[PDB]
């Protein structure tokens, strides 16, 4: 809860929310092909 | 018997991959302090010259991934250079990591281009001065070329690293079995071992920086 | 007049044609023996302490290479330096040329006296022209510029930063250069 | 490098076990050596 | 290859995701390099 | 602290909640680094010890594959 | 190596020559103040 | 069996296809000593281009030893 | 960035101006030149040189033999003996003197003088070329 | 070098005929601090060097196992 | 606060110099060096450590660091100290 | 305190020009890359 | 059975042809860095040509990755 | 059967030769960058000339690929 | 049968020497780039030449192709 | 039966060998061109020269095809 | 029996791979004589390169071997 | 038999070797030319290290064909 | 047998890999002709590194012949 959001957070917001956007569009597309790959095994 | 080094390590029962895997930054300790030990100066020294390298040829849209890439390719050498020591088990030798490392990275970098940038990011699918009767087939190639870029990049490490790392350990084999046999046969065939772990210390630092540059290059082409 | 006309132009040629060895620092040998003198005159006298100035430099310059061990021979550009330093300096000699003066110096006549100095099989390792610079109207000096050899120019290390350079293309760049230095050095001197 | 000679309880226990250890490892062979080898023999 | 086995591939994504974005970008955020003084 | 104490109790006295091994382990990374490394004039030994215990964790993991190219039989 | 080269000719003599045919090509309009600009007079002794 | 068999054969041919990220690593770093010996003072955007195209040459060689054991133990 | 001196022992075309880029026909090839272009010092042969001014205009002008020096700080020197704007030469001169040079190679027969020929024929070759 | 053979020549002998009745003192010494449980309270410190000690001495049987196969990596049987 | 001027005196750079005066009252100087023989002869006796090829490939880069350190080790401690000490005279300048 | 006691915030306080403008640069190193 | 060996092995011969794109992708980053000492103020544009010659060379390569796949998974 | 496989082998062998078309347009490509650093007032010729030798080396790698599908499908 | 079969792979085996046509009309076409910047005065004879070049590596291609079609057919 | 079979397999692989002197023809001339447009005084030398190379490497060419009809005919 | 067989079939087709490294080093080290006939003085640097290129070229040499030994002994 | 069989192939498979000394000599040759074309004085010098290079680039090639034979005629 | 008919497939398959060798030498010794008639005053120093990159070229084709006989006679 505390020291969480303190020491993690708030200096990663700059990046997690606008500069990282894209980043995360492509984790779930990352996510959705291993999904896939795990499925058909 | 030979792939025994590749496979996920277990300690007890438990999946020791996650603590192999989270150890690498605990090497890189950091200070607020303006006068450190000789640990942190080196350190920080290297990190600005990484930046200093990878992020000049970039304008500010693209510096703003500045954390990003430096902390991409700290990440990867420290894996790669881990991996060298004795029964080690290398994360950046399987294929599923790299290809998390991949697949993210160039996915945005794509993604970016294609949210502004649109036109131009539709046109370089087209090089400038083509003549006519090649547009569009040309166009076919560079659609396959771009969808083959993150796959090439994983395989670019998870290979370069895997075979690597096997040729030492067959030299390795080869050396022991001829250490009860000829004992030059033996020095000469552990002087081809030395030099190739040389060899591998190199080739692990520079899977790092190219990793990290054809993100950055791909960022550059898309920013 | 003219004279002063004519020498702004042959100025900024004459001293674009030495950027090479200012920017490239070259030191000249320090090791070879043979020297080629060149001196600057006209062929008429009543002009001044001209002729005697410069009689006076490449008289005391050749004394000091010979006292050092180095041979020099001399060339007078001008019947006037010719005759003055002729007499006391004859053995050491190479070639002489007349008629400048009367009318103003020109490329030709540096060409001429550039062939004259490579035909004459003298392969100098290392040479000084000695011309009056014209500072103005009322005051000139005597200076003394350097002409390097081949070997010299080929040997030095700066030169490494210039590409596509090899035996031949220097050659004809330090040819070249020595009809420069003299077509530069005669229209100052004929100011 | 100056002599730092080991305590005399060094001496003592080190000695005695020293003594009981080599002599006990020489037991140890003579005890596990014969049927090594009539298994080496069992080896088919 | 083992490194086919698509059954132990979450347990290699999941603590790289940390340490690729969370710890070694923690550990360069703390890395600043001051503007030089007067 | 041990090196101390000769009594089960102290066993029983300690915390052995989640903040308290992180804490403890936090407190042990700590009293490493301001021993070997965090010193002006430091050596390599500060990280040639640790490289040497991932190594010994790393056999550690790799035993149950060397088992099985033992050279002797007994 | 050029051809000039192997036959013992100088670099100057290739200007010489160059330039004198660069000269005579100059329509007469220029031609007469061309050639008296770069013409030689001076003697050999 | 006959799929082992062939599974060896495929994967030596496959291996074959190595030759031409050696030739071409070979290439790239002569036309680096080239280009050094020729400008040395740039010097490191050169060593960079250099690594750039190392880098994709051997990544088709990597694509090769792919198929190899895509074809050796894969399937 | 780039300093160009292009100047005739008689005249200067340019002191220090900044064009963008100049194509010089040296002995050993053709080449262009721009800002931080490797140092090179080269001896020049017959031909066109095309000065392409920083205001995308182009100055064309025929040299006859020189040198060029390109310097480590971007500074281009090009001293040539005769430097001449494309009018001031007429085609049936050139022509003339082509192919009486041409005759009088096919009628030479020492080294020396026939090398001398075969120079003037080379000049004028380039001349002939550059204007038609 | 020479050093080695000073040091082990000073402190690696076998018990003298001497130190015998020293050496059972001292193992009497050992068992008596059994016999009344003085053991619990040493302090871990000097427990665990005596427990260093002997996983020392462990070893030298050990190493006389190791003499007596004439061989080192295992029995050569 | 200030850092101190040296480190833990480590011996070998593996053990440091505690063990060795800690073992020293009780088995003497050679006590700690004849424990590592016999727990490494007991180590690769009953084969708990196996010798494969590992253990080539370890001695290879254990050859390489070990080199590596003694050759360019003293350059990056006087690198390192030296980016330091510029560091607090332009510092020092600037006051 | 002597400069090897003082943190980077204490000499961002006694040097003021050396403070990393966190406005103009939002995002790490907080300067521009030549400088960096 | 004959089939699947014999896709084994064409797919093993179809991925040999990967060793020209390797070398072509040499060739072309080697020329990159000798044409870049040489002139190094043209960099952009000449960087713009090596992409596209790189482009066309790992083209034909991935062409035979293709019938590799084309004969390995296909039929 | 036996022809089918030996299709399939055949493909594979055929398709190998694409290898020469990838190293030929490498080394046209890098040739095009060298040319253009020398004498970068030419471009446009230049890469005329450039286009013209892709589209016959390119032209070699078709005819290759050709009898691939000739051997695959046609007979 | 099998004699069919060897044909189809003979046949793919003869079409793979079309790379070293490929290559060399990529060599020569690019050497044509190079010498045209050097020289752009000598355009008409060096093109003559680079015909030339290519008329000669290309006839060995069709070389190849010649026995894949005699080997595929003819007998 | 088998022998014609890999009679035919052996002319094939045999015949790939035709590659290296296509690409040797290929470079000597482009390496024409370019001493071409180097020093067009020398033409004729050079160009005798460009003959004595292209003798020597088409000469290994045809011995490739020389052993292709020892297995085809021949034996 | 086949799989023996196929596996010696198998070490030689991937032992071929070598060919490549083997051009490699030969282009490593002739522009090696190059760079240092052109500026003798930056010999050490060139060498330095030299051996790094070298050592990337025979890297992939020597993988192709590995899986020679992989296909010969290992399975 | 399958030795007879076997032997053709290995046969044709050796003399694929002889593609690289084509090429060799291809370089040999081209380079030759440049470096004639450079300094024609030099020529007798020129050529003895042409041929002394054709000498050593045939002799693999000669190689490649001793095996040929090795494995036709000999075992 | 099926295995020494293996044995001579492999044995031939494997020696193709001298062709890089060959080609490797003749660049190395085309290269030494070119930087020779560059400054023929390093003459000395050029050989030394000529019969550098030549050792280590040939090397490579000897590894090739090396696993030819590993194959042919050792198993």
């Amino acid at each position: 809860l505390q020291s969480i959001i303190k020491n993690i957070w708030i200096p990663m917001k700059p990046y997690y929310t606008k500069v990282y956007q894209e980043i995360w569009i492509g984790m779930g597309l990352m996510g959705f092909i291993v999904y896939k790959i795990r499925a058909a095994d | 018997n030979l792939f025994a080094s590749f496979i996920a390590p277990t300690i007890l029962g438990l999946p020791a991959a996650v603590l192999i895997i989270l150890f690498p930054p605990l090497l890189i300790p950091t200070s607020k302090y303006l006068i450190n030990n000789r640990l942190i100066t080196t350190q920080q020294w290297l990190i600005k010259l990484t930046s200093k390298q990878m992020m000049t040829m970039h304008n500010t849209k693209g510096r703003t991934w500045s954390l990003m890439l430096v902390s991409l390719i700290i990440f990867i050498a420290t894996t790669n250079l881990l991996g060298l020591l004795p029964h080690s088990f290398t994360p950046t030798t399987q294929l599923s990591m790299n290809l998390a490392m991949a697949i993210p990275l160039w996915a945005g970098t794509v993604i970016m281009g294609f949210r502004s940038k649109i036109k131009n990011a539709l046109a370089h699918f087209l090089p400038q001065g083509t003549p006519t009767p090649l547009i569009p087939m040309l166009v076919i190639i560079e659609t396959i070329s771009l969808l083959i870029q993150p796959m090439a990049l994983a395989v670019r490490l998870t290979a370069n690293i895997t075979a690597g790392h096997l040729l030492m350990h067959l030299i390795g084999s080869a050396t022991l079995a001829m250490s009860t046999i000829n004992l030059p046969s033996t020095l000469i065939i552990f002087t081809i071992l030395i030099l190739l772990t040389i060899l591998e210390i190199a080739v692990a630092l520079i899977q790092a920086y190219v990793f990290t540059l054809l993100v950055s290059l791909y960022l550059h082409d898309n920013t | 007049a003219r004279a002063e006309r004519e020498l702004k132009p042959a100025r900024i040629y004459g001293l674009g044609s030495l950027a090479l060895y200012e920017k490239a620092d070259i030191k000249g040998p320090e090791d070879k023996k043979k020297h080629l003198l060149i001196g600057v005159s006209s062929d008429r006298g009543l002009c001044g302490a001209i002729h005697s100035s410069i009689a006076k430099q490449m008289k005391s310059e050749v004394a000091t290479l010979t006292a050092a061990g180095k041979e020099v021979m001399l060339v007078g550009i001008g019947d006037k330096i010719r005759g003055i330093l002729y007499r006391t300096h004859s053995d050491q000699f190479l070639v002489a040329f007349k008629e400048v003066g009367r009318k103003p110096p020109t490329f030709g006549d540096a060409s001429v006296i550039a062939l004259e100095l490579l035909n004459s099989g003298y392969e100098f390792d290392e040479g000084s022209i000695i011309f009056n610079k014209f500072r103005s109207v009322i005051s000139y000096k005597t200076e003394e510029k350097p002409i390097f050899s081949l070997n010299t120019v080929a040997s030095a290390d700066s030169m490494s930063i210039y590409d596509d350079i090899d035996a031949d293309v220097l050659q004809n760049y330090q040819e070249y250069n020595l009809a420069n230095i003299i077509y530069y050095s005669l229209k100052e001197s004929t100011t | 490098v100056p002599p730092v000679q080991v305590s005399p309880l060094i001496k003592l226990g080190r000695y005695s076990a020293l003594f009981l250890g080599v002599a006990y490892g020489a037991t140890r062979y003579n005890y596990l050596k014969p049927r090594a080898e009539e298994e080496r023999r069992i080896a088919a | 290859m083992p490194q086919l086995n698509t059954t132990v591939w979450p347990t290699m994504i999941t603590p790289m995701l940390l340490t690729l974005f969370l710890i070694t970008q923690l550990k360069m955020l703390n890395t600043n390099y001051h503007l030089p003084p007067s | 602290e041990v090196k101390l104490g000769e009594l089960p109790s102290w066993i029983l006295m300690r915390d052995f909640s989640p903040s308290g091994i992180f804490g403890a382990f936090q407190r042990g990374y700590y009293r490493y680094y301001n021993k070997y490394i965090n010193v002006k004039k430091g050596s390599i030994s500060g990280i040639t010890m640790v490289l040497a215990c991932y190594v010994l964790f790393s056999y550690s993991f790799s035993y149950k594959h060397l088992k099985h190219e033992r050279l002797r039989k007994y | 190596v050029a051809y000039w080269r192997q036959a013992g000719l100088s670099y100057i003599r290739y200007s010489q020559i160059c330039a004198k045919a660069v000269r005579d090509a100059l329509k007469t309009e220029f031609k007469a103040n061309a050639e008296k600009t770069s013409g030689s007079n001076v003697k050999i002794v | 069996d006959i799929d082992t068999a062939a599974k060896f054969i495929g994967a030596g041919a496959a291996t074959v296809g190595v030759a031409g990220s050696g030739a071409g690593i070979g290439t790239v770093f002569g036309s680096l000593i080239i280009g050094y010996a020729r400008n040395p003072s740039l010097k490191q955007q050169l060593f960079s281009y250099a690594i750039l195209g190392f880098a994709l040459s051997e990544a088709m060689g990597l694509f090769c030893l792919m198929v190899a054991f895509l074809i050796l133990f894969a399937m | 960035q780039m300093s160009f001196t292009f100047a005739s022992p008689t005249q200067v075309f340019f002191n220090g101006a900044n064009v963008r880029q100049v194509d010089v026909p040296t002995l050993t090839g053709a080449f262009g030149i721009l800002a931080a272009h490797v140092p090179t010092l080269q001896v020049l042969r017959p031909g066109l040189v095309v000065v392409h001014a920083e205001d995308g205009t182009t100055s064309k002008y025929f040299v006859s033999s020189g040198s060029i020096a390109v310097n480590a700080d971007s500074s281009v020197q090009l001293l040539a003996e005769e430097a001449v704007t494309l009018d001031m030469l007429d085609l049936g001169a050139a022509k003339a003197n082509l192919e009486k040079a041409q005759a009088e190679l096919v009628g030479t027969a020492d080294e020396a003088t026939r090398a001398e020929i075969q120079i003037r024929i080379e000049a004028n070759e380039a001349l002939v070329k550059a204007l038609e | 070098l020479a050093t080695f053979w000073y040091y082990a020549k000073v402190e690696l002998v076998p018990p003298t005929p001497a130190e015998i009745p020293r050496a059972i003192q001292s193992l009497k010494k050992i068992v008596n601090s059994a016999q009344t449980g003085s053991f619990k309270q040493l302090t871990v410190k000097e427990a665990v060097l005596n427990g260093l000690v002997a996983t020392e001495v462990l070893m030298w049987f050990y190493v006389g196992e190791i003499i007596g196969k004439r061989g080192i990596i295992g029995y050569d049987v | 606060p200030p850092l101190p001027e040296y480190g833990g005196k480590v011996r070998y750079g593996l053990i440091p110099e505690e063990f060795f005066q800690f073992l020293y009252p009780k088995t003497g100087v050679t006590g700690p060096y004849v424990l590592g023989t016999g727990l490494i002869l007991y180590a690769l006796s009953k084969e708990i450590y196996v010798i494969s090829a590992e253990t080539f490939t370890a001695l290879s880069v254990l050859g390489v660091m070990v080199y590596g350190i003694k050759k360019y080790g003293p350059f990056v401690a006087d690198f390192a100290d030296k980016l330091n000490e510029q560091k607090l005279a332009q510092l020092e300048e600037a006051k | 305190i002597p400069f090897d006691q003082m943190t980077i915030e204490d000499l961002n306080e006694a040097f003021p020009e050396t403070k990393l403008d966190k406005k103009k640069y939002p995002y790490w190193p907080h300067q521009p890359i030549e400088n960096l």
